[PDB]
Order: C-alpha cells, then structure tokens, then sequence
C-alpha cells in the first residue's frame, strides 16, 4: 500500500537517487497541510451514516426499479448488501483520503469489482450513481465550517473528488 | 506431516517448512518476517499447529 | 511500505471500519515529526558524497586487511561496490527519514539482507562500521530533532546488520 | 482498552520486534494531543449535571410520548435511569478523551450495545438525540482542539448508535 | 493489556466516578514527560543487540557451568534459546517502559515463563542473574546523555529498573 | 447426549435383552404424549425473548447490585454475556424437554458452565435466579391456551419444572 | 515421481506385459553402476555453495542490469529471491541425477516454473544463463577426481548436463 | 511409486534440503540389494504361466463351490478373468521387485482393492489362496536372498488382502 | 536423531503401517556401511589432539589479523575457546560418523549456528578453515570409504557453517 | 526417537568425552547382528495380522466377557477399537525391534495410554494380557526357522521379549 511519501520514495527508486529538493518541498507542503486533511477525514468517518443515507434514499428516489421486486435491492439481503457496498466504498475513500493516494482504493476496493458487479446481475450504472450521490452527500459535509478553522481547503475538496470520480469510473 | 507435542529438531524444522509452504502459498518469507515467537510458543506446546 | 499512515489505514481497513480519533492522532504525531525527519533528509542529501567517502575509508581503517590482496576489498571493483553499498544505506536511510517509517529500509534493505551477506561473503560488520562513521558524522551534520530522527534509522539499520 | 499506546504496543507484539520510529511517532502524536483532550475532558467534568439534565430533558421534549403514561420513560425511576444512562455515555466519553481512543467507548458502551438495547427495547435514537444535546452544548462549553477532541468521541458513540 | 491511562480509568470506573482532579493531573503529568519517556525507549530499542551481548558475556563468565557440554546453554540450540529469551524479556521491558504500566509484561511475557523454565530444566536463578545483567547494561545505556537535551529522568531510570526486577522476580 | 427412547435402549442392552413390555408401553406412553410435548415446545420457542426480557427485568429490580458500576451485569458487554447465557440455559431446557431426558441436560453445558463462572468469578446463585426466573415465565408462557385446544398437561409442567430445577442446581 | 526404474515398470504397464529381459539388464546396469551416481550426488551437494555462488559472480558479472535499480535482482529481496531459485534448481538436478530420471523435474521443479517467471516479469533468459553457469560450474565438482576411485563417468556427466539444460530449455 | 530413492527424495524435498549421507545410505543398500531382487523377478517372469495356472487351480481346490454353476467361479469368463487376475497380481509383485518397493503393488493392487471387491463380489480370500499358492512355489523357484525379497513382496500383498 | 533407522521408522510410523521392504532395504544399507563409518570414528579420535591444534593453527595461518589486539583471537582464552570449538566439531563429526547419519552434527551444531554465531560476532570462516584443515589431514590415515564418510560429514558442517 | 548410536552418543555428549572404543565395539557388534534385526522385524511384519488374530481369539476365548453385552469389547465398534489398538501396539513394537531401543515405544504410544484407557472405562489389565498374547504368538513366529538362514538368535528374542514385556507393563 502506498502514500504519496511512499510513491515517491518508490519512483526515485526506479530512478535509482535521492529525493530531488523539489520532491521534499511537495512533501514538506503536504505534511504542512496534513492537519487539513485529517480534518477532512474526520468529516467523511463522523458523518457516514448521513451520507450513506441521504445518498439511498436519493437513489431509491430516483431509481424505484432497483427496489421493485425484481430490483437489484429488492428483499432485505439484497439492500443490506447494496448498503453495505456503499459503507465500503465511502470507507476507501476516507482511507484514500489520508493516505493522498488512490492506490489502497484501487487494490482493495475496485480491484474486481466491475466484474464481480457483472457476474451478480448488479447494475454498474445505478452504482456509479449511488457514488456520485455519496460523493455530493460528503461534500456538503466536508465544506462544513462549523468546529474548524476557517480556511483554502479546495485542493482536499478536488482531491476527495477525484476519489469518488475514480471508484466511480472503476466501477462504471 | 503432524506434529504432536513431543518431537524432535528434525520434525520440527521440517514441519516450519511444510507450514511455511503452504500456508503462505509457496511465497518467499525471508529470515526477516519468520515469527520467531510463534514457533517458540510451538515449541513450548503452549499452541498447537 | 510500512508508514505511520500506512499501518493506520491497515489497521482500519483490517478492522473493517472507518478512522477514528486515535488513528488521526497518530496520523497528526506523523505529520509534525515530519520537518524535523524532511530536513534531516536534505542535509544528509547534500552531503552525501563525502559520506560515503568517510564511511569507505572508516571501513579501510577499522578492517585493514580487507584491501591486502585476496581479499574482498582488494581491486578497484570491490572498492567501486563498497561505495555503491554505502551509497545505497545512506539513500534508503533518507527515504526512511521523509517516509516516517522503517519502511523503505525493511523492504529493500532489511529484506533478505542475511541470506544476501552470507551468499557472497559480506561481512555485516563492515556495513555496521560504515554505518556507525555516518552516524558520527551526522552528529555533526545536524541537530536537535533532525539529529534523533536521523539517528534512530541509521541505527534501526545497524540494529538490522547485527 | 485499544487506544494509541496500546496499539502500538500490539503492533510490534505481533511482529515480535522493538518499539521504533513508527510507533514512536504515533506515541509522540498521542502524547501532543494528550493536552488538548485531558481539558476537554475536565470542562465536561465540571459540567456534569448541566450535560445530563439537559439532555434527559432533550430525549423528552424530542420523544413527548415516552413520557406519557403507559411508556418507557413513564416512572421516577425510568427518569433516574434516563440520567444514569446518559451519564455512563458521558463518563465513558471523558474516559475516551483521558485515554487517546475509543478503547473505553468500545469496551464500556459499543460491545453488547445492540443486544442490550433489544433485550430491554432501549431505543437508541433516544440516546442519539440525547448525545447531539451534548455536542451542541460542548461546541460552547469548549473551544479549539478541545472540542474538536470531543466532537470526535461524542460522533463516535452517535456512530455506533446509528 | 492495559497502560498507566487504562489502568487509571478502569480504577475510576470500578468506583463508577469520574476522573478526579488529582487523576486528570497526575495523568496530564505522564503526558508531558512522555517525550522524556520516547527517548528511554528508543535507548532501550536502539542498543538491545548491544546491551543483550554484555549480559550474555558477563552471565557466561559467571556461570561457565552454563555453556559446558551438560549446562543448559550448551548446544547451539540452547545458547540460541537463551539469547533468544534474553531478546523477548528486554523487548517486553520496553513496552513496559513506553506503556508506563507492566500489564504487558505480565499479561503475555510472563505467564507461564516458570513453569516453562522448570519444566525443562532451566534454571530460573540463571535467567533472573541475566535479566539483572541486562538491567546493569540497559541502566548505562539510559543513562548517556548523548544525543539528547539533557533533563531530570530519575523517574525513567526508577520505572525502568522497577520493570527490571519484576521480570527477574517472576522468573526467579 | 441422548433420548429417553435411547436411554430405554441403552438400558436394554446393558441388561442384555429385548425391550420389555411394560418399557415398550412407557415409550408408547411418551409417543402419545408428543403432541403435548411439542405444543409446550413451542410455547418455549415462540415466547423465548420474551420470557428473557421478563426474567432479566425481575432479576435486576430484585439484585440492584448487578448493575451498579464494579457488578457483573456491568457494562453493555457483561449485559449481553449474562442475556446471551440466559438464552443459552433455556435453549438448553427447550432441548432437554423436547428429549424427554435430563442427562442430555447434565452432558450439554452443566459439566463446564459451573467451573467456568467459578473461573469468572460470576455469583452462581445468582444464575440460579436468574433460571428460576425463566422457569417462572416459561411456566406462565405454557399454561397459556390461547389459540391451542386445552387439555390436562400436568406431566410436561412437572418435566420443564425438572429440567429448570436441573439448571439452576447444577449451576450453583 | 518416477525413478528409473518405476518409469520402466510405468510403460511396461501400458503394454500389460512383465519386464522384459534387456529391461532387466538395463535396471541391472543401473543399479550396478549406481555407486558412482551416489558419488556424482555427493558431490553436487557438497559443493552447493560453491556452485551457486560461481554462478551468481558470474551473472552478475555479465548482466550488470539486473543489480541496478529497476533490475530483478536490485534490492536484497529480490536478489535473496534469486539465491532461493538458484539453490532450488540445483537440489532438484541433484534429486534428478539420483533417480535416473527428469520426472521429478517436471512434476515439482520445473511444473509451474515459466509461468511463475513470467507472472512475475523475470527475464527468462538470464535464468536459463544463471543454470547454464550452474552446469558449468557443477561439471568440475562432478569430473574432480580426488577422494574417490577413479573411473569412466562419462554417462552421468552427460545425463547431468541433461538435466541442467532441460531446466534451462523449460524456463525458455 | 513409493521406492526407496523416491522416499529418499521426497523426504528430503518436503524438508526443502539436499541429499545427505543418511539418504545416500538408504541409497547404497537399494542399489546393492537390486541385485537379488532383479533376478528373482527374473525367475517369477520365467514361469508366469505355471505359477498362473498352479494358484487358479489352488483356489478351485480351497474353494470347490465356486466352480458350480451360478456363482462366481462359473464359465469360461469368470476363469479367464481369474487367471487375468492372478496374472495382475504376479505382474504387479514382480514390479515391486525390480523397482524395490512396495510402491506398483500399493498404487496399482492396493489402492481402491476393498471398494472394487465389495463392489464386484469378489473374496479376498480366493486371492490370498492364490497368493499362498504362487508363495508356496516361489520358495523352491528361487533360493538365498531373492526368496526373501520375493516372500516379503508376496506377502505384503497377502496383508494387503487381509 | 536423524539416522537411516529413524528416518525409515518415522516415515513408517507418518503413514502409520509397518517396517517393510523399502525400508529394511535403507537399514540394510546403513548396517553395510556402519564398518567404514566405526573405523574413520576410530582414526579421527585417535588423532584427535594433532587434528585440533593443527586446525586452530591453520586458522590463525589463514587470518593473522585475528591475533592481532583488538581482535576475536587475542589472548589465551580466546585461544583455548577456539580450541574447544574446534573439539567440539571433531566430536560430533565422530558421532554422526558412528550413528550414520547428520542427526548428532544437526542437533548438537547445525542447529542454532547461525544465530549463536552472529551474537558472538565469530565469523563462519574460521570454522570452515579448520574443518578444511581436518578434511586435508583426514586425507591421510583413512582409506577408501571411511574417508568418503568422513569427508561427506565434513562437508556436511562446512555446508552448514556457509 | 533415539536408538542404540544416538542413546550412547546422548551419554558420551552428557559426559562431554569422545565415545570409547568399548562403545564402538558395542556399536559395531550391534550393526554385524542388523542382518539378525532385519530378518526380526520381517517376522513381525509380514505375520502381524496372524498375530493380531490369534492373539485376539486367545483374549476372548479367555476373558469372555468382554463379548457379552455390557463387555468392554462388546459393541462392534468396541471390538474394532480393541483390534485396532492391539495392531498399532505390535507396530510400535516392531518399531522399536527394528530401531534396537526401546524408549520411542514409551514417546509416542504409552505415556499417554494408561489415562486414556482409566478414563475410557478399558480394563489395563485386558489389555496387558493381550499384549503378551501378542507377545506369545510373535515369539512363535520369530523363532521360525524356516525361510531364513539358521543362526544364533537369542538377543534378537530377548529385545522383542522386552519391549513387549515393556509396552505390558506401561499399559497396567
Ligand atoms: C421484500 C421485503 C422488504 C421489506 C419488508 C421492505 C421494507 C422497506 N420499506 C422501505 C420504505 C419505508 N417503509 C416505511 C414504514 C411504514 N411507513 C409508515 O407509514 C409506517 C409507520 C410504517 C409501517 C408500519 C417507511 C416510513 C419508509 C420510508 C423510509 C425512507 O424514507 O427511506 C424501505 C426502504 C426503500 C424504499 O421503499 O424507499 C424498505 C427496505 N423492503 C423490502 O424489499
Ligand atoms: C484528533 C485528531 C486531529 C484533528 C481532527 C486535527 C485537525 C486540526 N485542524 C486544525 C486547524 C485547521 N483546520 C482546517 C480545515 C477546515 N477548515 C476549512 O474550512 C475546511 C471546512 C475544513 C477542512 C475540509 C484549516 C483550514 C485549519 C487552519 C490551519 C491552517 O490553515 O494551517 C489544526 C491546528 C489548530 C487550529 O488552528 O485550530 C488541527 C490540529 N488534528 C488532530 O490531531
Ligand atoms: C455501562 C453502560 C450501560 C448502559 C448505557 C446501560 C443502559 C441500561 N438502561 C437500563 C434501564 C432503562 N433505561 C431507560 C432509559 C430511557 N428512559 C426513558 O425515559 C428515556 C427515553 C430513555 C433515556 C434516554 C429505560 C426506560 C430503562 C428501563 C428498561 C427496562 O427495564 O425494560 C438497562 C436495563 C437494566 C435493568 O433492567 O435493571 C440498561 C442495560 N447499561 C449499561 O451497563
Ligand atoms: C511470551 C514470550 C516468550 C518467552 C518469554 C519465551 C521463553 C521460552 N524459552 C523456552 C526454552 C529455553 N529457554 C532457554 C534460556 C535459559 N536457559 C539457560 O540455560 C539460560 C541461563 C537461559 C538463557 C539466558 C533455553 C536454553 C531453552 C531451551 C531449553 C531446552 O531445549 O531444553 C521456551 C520453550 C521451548 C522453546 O521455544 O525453546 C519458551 C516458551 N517464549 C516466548 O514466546
Ligand atoms: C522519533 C521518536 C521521538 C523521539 C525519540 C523524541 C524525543 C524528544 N526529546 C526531546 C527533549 C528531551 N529529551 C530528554 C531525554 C533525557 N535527557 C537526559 O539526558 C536522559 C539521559 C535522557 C533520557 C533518555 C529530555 C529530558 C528532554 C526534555 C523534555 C522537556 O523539555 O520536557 C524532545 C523535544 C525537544 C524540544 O522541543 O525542546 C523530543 C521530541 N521525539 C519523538 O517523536
Ligand atoms: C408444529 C408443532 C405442533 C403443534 C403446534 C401442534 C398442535 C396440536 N395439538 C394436538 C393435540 C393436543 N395438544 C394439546 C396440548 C395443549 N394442552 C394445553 O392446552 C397446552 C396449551 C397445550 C400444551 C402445552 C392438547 C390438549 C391436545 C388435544 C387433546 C388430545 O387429543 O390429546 C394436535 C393433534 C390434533 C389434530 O391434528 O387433529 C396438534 C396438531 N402439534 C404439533 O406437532
Ligand atoms: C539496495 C540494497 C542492496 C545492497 C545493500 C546490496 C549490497 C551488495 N553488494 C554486493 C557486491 C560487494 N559488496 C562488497 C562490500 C564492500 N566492498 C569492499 O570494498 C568493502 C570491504 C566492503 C565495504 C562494506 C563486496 C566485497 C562485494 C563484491 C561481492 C563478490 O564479488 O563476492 C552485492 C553482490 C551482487 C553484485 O555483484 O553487485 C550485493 C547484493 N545490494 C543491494 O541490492
Ligand atoms: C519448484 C520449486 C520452486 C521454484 C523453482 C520456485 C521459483 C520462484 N521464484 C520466485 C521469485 C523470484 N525469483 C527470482 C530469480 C530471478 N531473478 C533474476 O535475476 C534471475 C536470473 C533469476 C534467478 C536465477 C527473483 C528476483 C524473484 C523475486 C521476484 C520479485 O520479488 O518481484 C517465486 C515467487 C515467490 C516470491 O516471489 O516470493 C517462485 C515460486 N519456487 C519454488 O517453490
Ligand atoms: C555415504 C554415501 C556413499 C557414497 C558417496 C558412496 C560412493 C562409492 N564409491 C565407490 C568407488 C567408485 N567411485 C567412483 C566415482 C568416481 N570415479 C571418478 O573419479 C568420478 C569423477 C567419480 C564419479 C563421478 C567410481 C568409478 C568407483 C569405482 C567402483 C565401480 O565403478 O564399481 C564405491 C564402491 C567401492 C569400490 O568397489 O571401489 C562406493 C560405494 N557410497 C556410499 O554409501
Ligand atoms: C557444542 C557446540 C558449540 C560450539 C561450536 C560453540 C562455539 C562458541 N564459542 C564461544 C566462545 C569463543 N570462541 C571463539 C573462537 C575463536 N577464537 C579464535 O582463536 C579463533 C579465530 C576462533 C575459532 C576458530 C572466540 C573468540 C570466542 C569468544 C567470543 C566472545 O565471547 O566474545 C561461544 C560463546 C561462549 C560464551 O557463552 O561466553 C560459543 C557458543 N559453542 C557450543 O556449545
Ligand atoms: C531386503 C530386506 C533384508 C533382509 C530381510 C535381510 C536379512 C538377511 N539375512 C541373512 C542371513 C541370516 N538370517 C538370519 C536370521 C535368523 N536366522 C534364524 O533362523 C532366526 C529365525 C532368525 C532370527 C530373526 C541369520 C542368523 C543369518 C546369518 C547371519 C550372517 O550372515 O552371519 C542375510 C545374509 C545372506 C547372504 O548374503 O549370505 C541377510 C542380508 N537383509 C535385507 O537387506
């Protein structure tokens, strides 16, 4: 697994040399900013519940198929799984989001899944969907400024998109 | 292979490889990330295979 | 590798469950210890060379018979190795230093380093020396929390060889 | 009690080896934070009773049904366990807040919560509400990485309610 | 496995009370000094193969009955046991020593230690006399004030020597 | 762990011979008595989480102790251990009385389950209230005639009142 | 695994018929001859140090790119990986030479080896090289003539060099 | 096939280690003791018919019934596959022979003979008669050492029946 | 210990069945080869003394920097150690050359080498110098196949010490 | 597992002296009868179910009332349990004739037997009368002369008498 320290430890690997002094003031300046992030993966773990939430019940709203018998979420097991599927991906985003780098989301979480999506009948397209409503969900609540101290946070915001655009790519 | 209680230095190591074989499907574990701890509690009989 | 963010999101991920308030605690100590750990990188980044050259001719001085002839450190090959060797401690103990971990020494150094110095005869002793004239001298490099951050992979590195 | 220390030392149990840079790092993080959530943990002592009434008056103005006869919080002594039960839920975060983690949380409240809450048909939105009293009245009796501090534990056990 | 904070809290909540006054400052006074504590451990850590060697030569210097064929370091095997337990018993004395508490020197290292050593002839005043010895070594080695700023540690040095001989009375 | 037909049967083959008549008869007797058996069975199923709720209600308004900070119904996680062995015990008592036998009560848990709570710690007597209690409401569950034809069950009253009076005393 | 002499009896059976008698004379000859085989084991045993590292100084010595950054053999895991195959291969020649036969090769040395390699991404090529050099430097210990009587051991020389290159043709 | 130097091997190998002096021994003594066993299974070879004949008649003897009609011994079939049996089992203990070890008698013979047996109806005790029989003969065929090998390999597969 | 009888019983007693013909055929090769093995246990214990004085002084001849101060072979009791080591080698090759088998060098050397070795800092090669030195010298007083035993139990240590 | 070379190689190294050449004149004597021992242990085997079926017709000729119903034999399971202990003893026995010492017939099957059979019910006294049964029947077939060449081989009796003698005596 990988952090952007880590990642580029491991390219001035393959290079073969140390790292340049640019490379430390990139990592200087994340580790500068690191309070921010962990800010705003504090945002994503406290608030979870809500966003998973909000994010059903938009999709259910959109989507009344998916919950008709029939529907991908139909009988209880089938919309535990659905939620379950959301918790662990809205989970790798928060782990991405610490880390700076997609690259545990990507191993873990995304590393089959269109397939597995596929062979189970589960529609990649109502997924992406779900993740796109958890990726708005969060960035209501990241913005938050309540309990923080007021400051440019827009590179973390573009950053957690990024995230969710990346699962939901992966997965549709 | 079994390994009861009482054995010897021979079936103990080769009981490690066997182990160490198949429950990390024949991957290279260096002499670094061998639980030393673990196999002494074996030893010991404190813990069964 | 095995970081401080790393170990967090493992035992996260392991558990099944989101990040919590120890786990960004733990994230917040990494990222403060990180100027001390970054500057200690670059001033051991500039003086890199002649490092490795007081850490080679410590290792000629400690072990004089190693340059007489038949042995390991007579040729101008060997030698060539030797400082290749030092150079790569030394650059992977900077890697250590910006990564807040043990990480890049335990994977690419630390991993296999016995089975490697006893398939071709090196003796860890040699390295430890090297190791240890780094560690002087980077007592004179740097100071306060750099020092003790350099220090303490230079020598989980020596803690390694022996 | 799982908190930074105790992970750290469960870490390098488990991989048989000593304590270095990266628990080291991880101890120092917790041992800054330490400051900020001891005061936090002394301002919600000091307001105990503020805290718990408030919030027993909170679950009953949310849910003015439980109070009417033939209820579960209908009964003097439904009230005293009202406010027994919230004051474990505050005296185990404060314990969380003393500790650097969940671990009191987690040992104290989340294991057997769901099974106990069935069994005597406890309804956690009751305390979920009760621990958003709570946290409303925090943002104020605290400031800073305190309440920060708090806010985190406090979300915890509303996460582990809901 | 519980630390000094654990250990204080499960005092406090056997009585069901909060934490007093007097708890919260006493604990507030670890903390401040736990920077002090890092830098004990980290000598604990940074020369156990060092401090491991000095007991060793002094212990065999004493006890030549030891490593004669009959003693029970003879073999290979055996000294490698010895030097081996000699590794755990230091290791679990850090941990100690970072934890502030010896619930983990006893709750794992020493269990069943005793009754390990006397079943298979291991005499338990041989192991006690090497976890002095690596105590004397450790003491020297906590003790340099190279490296670091220097400050009153007598409370380190007393908890450190206190974990010492607790080792050493349980095996003994 | 076996049946009052297979104890007959055990018994049989001990002494040697066929089954004898009157055994034959007894066993014919306890055929008849299966309905009524299987009805009382099923009061105990159906009304189990209830017949818990009830008994651990009394229990901790007659033994206050148990919930008071440093008791052993304290916290959620002893809670829950002491709900989940009360489920456990009339569990045990659904199965025994279904059997027609009290050994494959003794043979099931009451060998551990009393050393175990000694090795806790847990007060033995108060599990025995604890399982007089569940008998108290199982009693009151299976007297109920609502919605099954009423009918002389005085032989499966007296057997669950055996099998509770097993339980609580093997426990203690 | 076959042996020789169970290979012969494995294609006698297909024919349904006994071992004919030039078999016989030809597992007679075998076994005759079979103590130089044991010398021939022997000595590719006793040497295996000395063979695997000829052949890694040798190796390295004309690949320079696989001990540079980016190469397969660069840090001490993958070089230490190396080693490991170099030691296998060798063993598994020795076991080959002392059965007569390749089948343990192709059973267990060799049955999943190139698909390994090229999973991995390791160059094939210097691996055939590494057991190439491998061979050469075993035929020396194998045609050293002191400490044993000499003869003509012209045959297992090349039922070695045999063995040797059908691990290398398989790894190609 | 279970052998000497393939349990050697396979020993070794599940140890993941070369062929030591203990191995080379077990060697040495399967190599020297070839010898007796090849021409022994030289002899059995020679007089496969006789002694084929000899042991179908000898179980027609211990077992006259089966030669009734209606049962197994009946008809030209049964009698053929008799002798194709016995002729297996001969095939199969002279294999053993040559190979030094039980292992064509276990893989071919052994393995599976009480499923294939019960399913077919066949009595071990025919074949143990036949093998008694083929037992009895092969003492006066062969003399010295390759009687012994051939009597322990006779009767292995007797046990085997038994 | 591993010998040719214990490896045969334990691989017996692994598939729980009896000690038959491919394992009596590996004690049959141990028992032949016992003579050469009890004679070369004879010669090197004779020699026993000269052999370990000439071993250590080979060592000191390979590595003269030993002697010097400061070094592992300065003083008598470094020198005497160096002289029981060297006993205890030749010792347990006298015993693994009478019990057949690597068992008495594995569990009283080979075990636990590498890791006493390293804690001691005594450097491999010395060991493997003397035990050349006992290989040539065992060159003279030994014929034929007792010297093949005893250079392959030589050869065994050496294998195992590099 | 020990025999005679490692036995004595255990004393000589408890000593901390080179064996002696009495000893290796033991040793080698023991390894010029290994013809004697083979020959031995190839009675055993190749007539252990005779001796097992002889040995267990004897048994319940004698002690008839483990047959009967209520006997210790008499399940048919029982009966197969009987046989089966009975064949696994005259293994290790033939294992410790083969290895020429008796201690790993103590190691691996009789330091745990005698609780085993006290808890299980099994009368040790049975049990020791159908080891020297045993013991009687594979005498008999030892000191047939027949098959094998004629010598001297009283020793070769004695051992086997002792180790069965031994296995009794650690049963009861
Ligand atoms: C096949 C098995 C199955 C069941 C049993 C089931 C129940 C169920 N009811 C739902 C909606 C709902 N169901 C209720 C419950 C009712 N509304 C109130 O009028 C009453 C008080 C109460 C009935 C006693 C409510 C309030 C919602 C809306 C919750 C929301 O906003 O998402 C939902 C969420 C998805 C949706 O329909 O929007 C589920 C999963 N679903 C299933 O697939
Ligand atoms: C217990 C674990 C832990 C946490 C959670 C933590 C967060 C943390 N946030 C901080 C401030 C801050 N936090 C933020 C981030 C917020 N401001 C923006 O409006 C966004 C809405 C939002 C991020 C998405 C910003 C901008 C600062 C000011 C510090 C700076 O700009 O350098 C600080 C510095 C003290 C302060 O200025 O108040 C810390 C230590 N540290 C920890 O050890
Ligand atoms: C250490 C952690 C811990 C907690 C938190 C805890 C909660 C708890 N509260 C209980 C009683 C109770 N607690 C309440 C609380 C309700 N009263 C209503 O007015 C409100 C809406 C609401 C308060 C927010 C009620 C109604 C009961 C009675 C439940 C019953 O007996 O059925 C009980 C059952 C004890 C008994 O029956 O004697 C538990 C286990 N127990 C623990 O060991
Ligand atoms: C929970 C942490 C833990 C501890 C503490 C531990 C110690 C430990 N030491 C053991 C044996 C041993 N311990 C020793 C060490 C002593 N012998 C004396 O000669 C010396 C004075 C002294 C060395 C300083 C020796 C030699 C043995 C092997 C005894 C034998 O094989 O008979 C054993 C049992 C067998 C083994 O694994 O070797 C354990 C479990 N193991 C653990 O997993
Ligand atoms: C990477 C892991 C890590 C370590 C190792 C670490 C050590 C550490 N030691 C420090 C000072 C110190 N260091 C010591 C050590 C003592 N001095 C005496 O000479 C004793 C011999 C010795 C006991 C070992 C003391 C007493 C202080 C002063 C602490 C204070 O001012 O309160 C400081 C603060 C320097 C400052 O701001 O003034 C740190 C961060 N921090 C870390 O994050
Ligand atoms: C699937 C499980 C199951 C149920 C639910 C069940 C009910 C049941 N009870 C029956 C007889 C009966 N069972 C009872 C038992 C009752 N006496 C008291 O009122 C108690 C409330 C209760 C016992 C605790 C009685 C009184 C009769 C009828 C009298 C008789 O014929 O013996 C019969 C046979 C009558 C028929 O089918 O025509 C059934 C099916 N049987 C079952 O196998
Ligand atoms: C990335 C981590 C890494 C390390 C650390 C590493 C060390 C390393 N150094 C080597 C060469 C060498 N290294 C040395 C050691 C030095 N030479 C002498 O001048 C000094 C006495 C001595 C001072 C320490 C020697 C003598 C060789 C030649 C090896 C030989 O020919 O046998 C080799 C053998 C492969 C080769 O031919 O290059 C390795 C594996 N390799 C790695 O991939
Ligand atoms: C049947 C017995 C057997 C064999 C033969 C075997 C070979 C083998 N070699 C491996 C890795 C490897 N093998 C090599 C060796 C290559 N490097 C090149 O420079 C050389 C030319 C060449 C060796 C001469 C390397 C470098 C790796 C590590 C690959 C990596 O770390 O990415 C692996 C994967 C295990 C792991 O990577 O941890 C296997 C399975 N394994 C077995 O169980
Ligand atoms: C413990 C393990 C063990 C070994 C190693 C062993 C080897 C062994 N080598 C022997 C002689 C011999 N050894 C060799 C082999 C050598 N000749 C050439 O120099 C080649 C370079 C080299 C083989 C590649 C030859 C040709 C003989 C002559 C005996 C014959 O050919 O029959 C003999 C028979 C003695 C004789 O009649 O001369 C044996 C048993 N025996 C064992 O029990
Ligand atoms: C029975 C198997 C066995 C072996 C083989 C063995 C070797 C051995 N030799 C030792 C001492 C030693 N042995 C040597 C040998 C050196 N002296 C120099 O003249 C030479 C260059 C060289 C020998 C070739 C030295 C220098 C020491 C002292 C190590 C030290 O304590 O610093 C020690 C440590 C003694 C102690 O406990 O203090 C061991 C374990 N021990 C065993 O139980
Ligand atoms: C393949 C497995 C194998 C076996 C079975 C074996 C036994 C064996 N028994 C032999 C003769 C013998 N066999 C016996 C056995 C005794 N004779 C008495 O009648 C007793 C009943 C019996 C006690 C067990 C004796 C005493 C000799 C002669 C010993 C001698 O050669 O001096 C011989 C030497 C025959 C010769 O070459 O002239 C061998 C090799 N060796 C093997 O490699």
């Amino acid at each position: 697994m990988n952090d952007v320290f880590t990642r580029a430890i491991a390219q001035a690997d393959l290079k073969g040399s140390f790292l340049l002094e640019s490379d430390l003031d990139k990592l200087a300046s994340f580790a500068k900013e690191g309070v921010k992030r962990l800010d705003a993966v504090a945002a994503l773990t406290n608030n979870a519940p809500a966003i998973i939430s909000d994010a059903a019940h938009k999709l259910f709203a959109e989507q009344q198929e998916l919950i008709q018998p029939g529907g991908n979420a139909y009988p209880h097991r089938r919309m535990a799984a659905c939620l379950r599927d959301m918790e662990i991906i809205l989970r790798y985003v928060s782990y991405a989001l610490l880390a700076g780098d997609a690259s545990v989301l990507d191993d873990r979480c995304l590393n089959g899944l269109r397939e597995t999506y596929n062979a189970l009948g589960t529609p990649t397209q109502s997924v992406a969907r779900a993740v796109q409503l958890m990726k708005d969900a969060a960035m209501v609540h990241l913005k938050s400024t309540a309990n923080v101290t007021v400051g440019d946070c827009s590179s973390l915001y573009s950053e957690a998109a990024t995230y969710f655009d990346k699962a939901a790519a992966s997965i549709a | 292979i079994n390994l009861r209680a009482p054995f010897t230095s021979e079936e103990f190591q080769g009981a490690l490889y066997a182990i160490y074989r198949h429950i990390f499907g024949n991957t290279y574990v260096m002499e670094s990330e061998r639980p030393t701890t673990a196999e002494s509690q074996l030893k010991d009989g404190r813990i069964t295979v | 590798s095995r970081t401080v963010i790393t170990e967090v999101i493992a035992t996260a991920d392991s558990q099944g469950r989101f990040l919590n308030s120890t786990e960004l605690q733990a994230a917040f100590g990494r990222f403060e210890r990180a100027v001390p750990a970054i500057e200690a990188a670059r001033a051991l980044t500039k003086n890199q060379d002649a490092l490795v050259k007081g850490a080679v001719q410590a290792v000629f001085k400690k072990f004089p018979y190693v340059t007489q002839p038949g042995e390991k450190g007579y040729g101008d090959s060997n030698q060539a190795k030797c400082a290749r060797d030092i150079g790569y401690y030394l650059r992977f103990i900077t890697y250590s230093l910006v990564a807040s971990g043990t990480g890049p020494l335990d994977d690419y150094v630390i991993a296999g380093l016995r089975e490697v110095n006893r398939a071709f005869n090196l003796n860890p002793l040699w390295y430890i020396e090297a190791l240890n004239y780094i560690k002087g001298e980077t007592g004179k490099l740097l100071s306060g929390q750099s020092k003790t951050e350099a220090l303490l992979y230079i020598d989980h590195a020596i803690n390694a060889l022996s």
